[PDB]
């Protein structure tokens, strides 16, 4: 509950109306089979045992249902990730100094040393050479989400 | 590695 207990009163609340939404008939748990009838409702076709995986993914103590707290759980992880990405272009805007989609060499020398980071420029050279994937001699936006994309 | 110095960098924005 230590992810949870981060939400504020407000977001519970976005979360409780996002539950409803699953648990259809208000009983405070969601099933296999009302996750069922919204994956169909989306256009799916799961199977019993797929509708199973997805319920064993959020279902912490293993009874095979989802409760309030374990959706709390979970929509605290998707907001965490989407901070991150948040965090992530945020980065790159300040990185990318000039602009133009591509963060170069001098861009990551400038931003680094405004930042007190005392990299040297060997070591700031490396850093545009491993995120470039596609060989450009610079870093974009996906190259840069690659990078920063945990292991 | 370049993504523990592209982190560092992060978090001192
Ligand atoms: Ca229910
Ligand atoms: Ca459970
Ligand atoms: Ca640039
Ligand atoms: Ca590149």
């Amino acid at each position: 509950n230590a992810m949870a207990d981060q939400l504020t009163e407000e977001q519970i609340a976005e979360f409780k109306e996002a539950f409803s939404l699953f648990d259809k008939d208000g009983d405070g748990t969601i099933t296999t089979k009302e996750l069922g009838t919204v994956m169909r409702s989306l256009g799916q076709n799961p199977t019993e045992a797929e509708l199973q995986d997805m319920i064993n993914e959020v279902d912490a103590d293993g009874n095979g249902t989802i409760d309030f707290p374990e959706f709390l759980t979970m929509m605290a992880r998707k907001m965490k990730d989407t901070d991150s990405e948040e965090e992530i272009r945020e980065a790159f805007r300040v990185f990318d100094k000039d602009g133009n989609g591509y963060i170069s060499a001098a861009e990551l020398r400038h931003v680094m040393t405004n930042l007190g980071e005392k990299l040297t420029d060997e070591e700031v050279d490396e850093m545009i050479r491993e995120a470039d994937i596609d060989g450009d001699g610079q870093v974009n936006y996906e190259e840069f989400v690659q990078m920063m994309t945990a292991k | 590695n370049a993504q523990k110095k592209y982190y560092n960098a992060m978090k001192k924005l």
